[PDB]
């Protein structure tokens, strides 16, 4: 019946701009009587329930701060945050509640572009009780650095490794907006027991130089 | 204001001849009705109950009747019993609310040429034909329209009575609005 | 004002019943229509249906329905939501929202319930990521637990019982080519207070029904 369909799909704007998301329904939700549009924007922090923010299109919900603002008619609408703040990072969805079924817009992602930040690495051995495995983990963490992408390179002996480390990503950092990074190398007990240095490399928009962390089997 | 004479009314019209109010040149506050833990049903459409004290209307309008409790869920947009057709009909695009409650501490039509309009009211008690004839007094084929519930305070509590009030609302400055 | 708290996490295998409930408690309950939604991982929200307690009226979404049923009751203020056997897409967040009449928005929301359906369950196992010099970057050490070859997700891992939450990060778990998962678990404090402070990772998995307390001790390096 009525389908929401918003844009974009993500958008990344500097603290202080304003982010605005669309959303276009493929049929009118206005009651004309008492004039009002029957559509609702919520948000989605990471791991919580959504927070109905705005209703009748242009109404804020009571706690809701002021830049957070509604508008449009008809067929179309748009949320705008004014001074964008960190903690304003989540995901967005419009919803009508002019029919049932009720129908929710796909979700606009909305992210932070801030200062750049150098990461923090550090790197851990692999335990003992897991060298009893038969496997070793060494794991290596790049700590709250800006922008996003950052390079992991694996060296064992200086040689440099490729088809045994896998990464992951933390969400955005909704105090200051930046991001970690986890890589972990994993090998067989023999072939850990086979080499001698294990060093990462890491290479980052905010570092001069390639930072290099690197430890020697037995040293710990 | 003066809800305190409409939802504490000593009785209450029945279906067939229900009636409303105006709240004119006053404050609501619908709370009232938010903590009254005595209501059977509190259906509201198009508006959310909680949040009516936002809100500013020219007048507000109540009608008051006294349906079987099995036919509460017939003062409804969009429904299909005799009450609904031939007493009370509520529009398709209604928006107010729906407030039911228990009274086992009246009449209704039965037969009518076509449905009412949505807020429209009949009040002829006159013979029916089930094809339009004018009906002489008990003869053949005549039927009086109306008819009672006849309720009892020992069966069914879909059979009890119950309380319906109806609220629905409202350009100029708005008369009545929340605190 | 009302809140609304529904049913713990349930875990459940692919064919057998399940009936998630939905109490809500405050002033003013009887106007509240209560509707469900369902969020798959990393997915958006999909509108399933709403029910009236009042007289039980429901709504279904036409893709929802006779896949689940929504049931109420007015004795205990309850919604529920109810599989007659599960399937493996079933797996999801499920929540329940409220609103103040129909035709409204949804004012108040339940906390959630995660429901997970799976064939195989296989308990974690947690490894200390201990701190040391090459661990140590400036006056901050970093310090972890790593829980790893476990099936299905979601492990959830506190800090001293939830005691440390600030300079935390559970990075989200990748997916070993074994098909068991695995994450770490992170977190940096002063490197001064190493000898003093006593740092204790809790990982619950309850697919297996299991739960580990790990107390991760400094490495001389
Ligand atoms: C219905 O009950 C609630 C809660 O019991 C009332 O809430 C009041 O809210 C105001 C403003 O937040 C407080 O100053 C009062 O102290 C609250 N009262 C109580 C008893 O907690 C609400 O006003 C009530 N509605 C009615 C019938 O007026
Ligand atoms: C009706 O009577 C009840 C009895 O306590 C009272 O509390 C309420 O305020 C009165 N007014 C209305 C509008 O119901």
């Amino acid at each position: 019946d009525i389908q929401l369909t918003q844009s974009p799909d993500s958008l990344a704007v500097s603290l202080g701009e304003r982010a605005t998301i669309n959303c276009k329904s493929s049929q009118s939700v206005l009651y004309s009587s008492i004039n009002k549009n029957y559509l609702a924007w919520y948000q989605q922090k990471p791991g919580q329930p959504p927070k109905l923010l705005i209703y009748w299109a242009s109404t804020r919900e009571s706690g809701v701060p002021d830049r957070f603002s509604g508008s449009g008619s008809g067929t179309d609408f748009t949320l705008t945050i004014s001074s964008l703040q960190a903690e304003d990072v989540a995901v967005y969805y419009c919803q009508q509640y002019y029919s049932t079924p009720y129908t929710f817009g796909q979700g606009t992602k909305v992210e932070i572009k801030r200062t750049v930040a150098a990461p923090s690495v550090f790197i851990f051995p692999p335990s003992d009780e897991q060298l009893k495995s038969g496997t070793a983990s060494v794991v290596c963490l790049l700590n709250n650095f800006y922008p996003r992408e950052a390079k992991v390179q694996w060296k064992v002996d200086n040689a440099l490794q490729s088809g045994n480390s896998q990464e992951s990503v933390t969400e955005q950092d909704s105090k200051d907006s930046t991001y970690s990074l986890s890589s972990t190398l994993t090998l067989s007990k023999a072939d850990y027991e086979k080499h001698k240095v294990y060093a990462c490399e890491v290479t980052h928009q905010g570092l001069s130089s390639p930072v290099t962390k690197s430890f020697n089997r037995g040293e710990c | 204001c003066p809800f305190g004479e409409v939802f504490n009314a000593t009785k209450f019209p029945s279906v067939y001849a229900w009636e409303r109010k105006k709240i004119s040149n006053c404050v609501a506050d619908y709370s009232v009705l938010y903590n009254s833990t005595f209501f059977s049903t509190f259906k509201c459409y198009g508006v959310s109950a909680t949040k009516l004290n936002d809100l500013c209307f020219s007048n507000v309008y109540a009608d008051s009747f006294v349906v079987k409790g099995d036919d509460v869920r017939q003062i409804a947009p969009g429904q299909t019993g005799v009450i609904a057709d031939y007493n009370y009909k509520l529009p398709d695009d209604f928006m107010g609310c729906v407030l039911a409650w228990n009274t086992r501490n009246y009449k209704y039509r039965y037969l009518r040429h076509g449905k009412l309009r949505p807020f429209e009211r009949d009040i002829s008690n006159v013979p029916f034909s089930p094809d339009g004839k004018p009906c002489t007094p008990p003869a053949l084929n005549c039927y009086w329209p109306l008819n009672d519930y006849g309720f009892y305070t020992t069966t069914g509590i879909g059979y009890q009575p119950y309380r319906v009030v109806v609220l629905s609302f409202e350009n100029a400055p708005a008369t009545v609005c929340g605190p | 004002q009302m809140q609304l708290v529904q049913s713990g996490t349930e875990v459940k295998k692919p064919g057998e019943s399940l009936k998630i409930s939905c109490k809500g408690s405050g002033y003013g309950f009887i106007t509240y229509w209560i509707g469900w939604v369902r969020q798959m991982p990393g997915k958006g929200l999909e509108w399933m249906g709403i029910i009236y307690p009042g007289d039980s009226e429901t709504r279904y979404s036409p893709s929802f329905q006779g896949q689940v049923t929504i049931s109420a009751d007015k004795s205990i203020n309850t919604a529920y939501l109810q599989w007659s056997s599960l399937k493996a897409s079933d797996t999801a967040i499920y929540y329940c929202a409220g609103g103040s009449g129909i035709s409204t928005p949804m004012d108040v929301w339940g906390q959630g319930t995660t429901v997970t359906v799976v064939s195989r369950r296989l308990p974690p196992s947690v490894f200390p990521l201990a701190p040391s010099s090459k661990s140590t970057s400036g006056g901050t050490a970093a310090l972890g637990c790593l829980v790893k070859d476990y099936f299905p997700e979601p492990v959830t891992v506190s800090w001293n019982s939830g005691a440390l939450t600030s300079g935390v990060h559970t990075f989200p778990a990748v997916l070993q080519s074994s098909g068991l998962y695995s994450l770490s678990s992170v977190v940096t404090v002063p490197s001064s207070s190493l000898g003093t402070q006593t740092y204790i990772c809790n990982v619950n998995h309850k697919p297996s029904n299991t739960k580990v307390d790990k107390k991760v001790e400094p490495k001389s390096c």
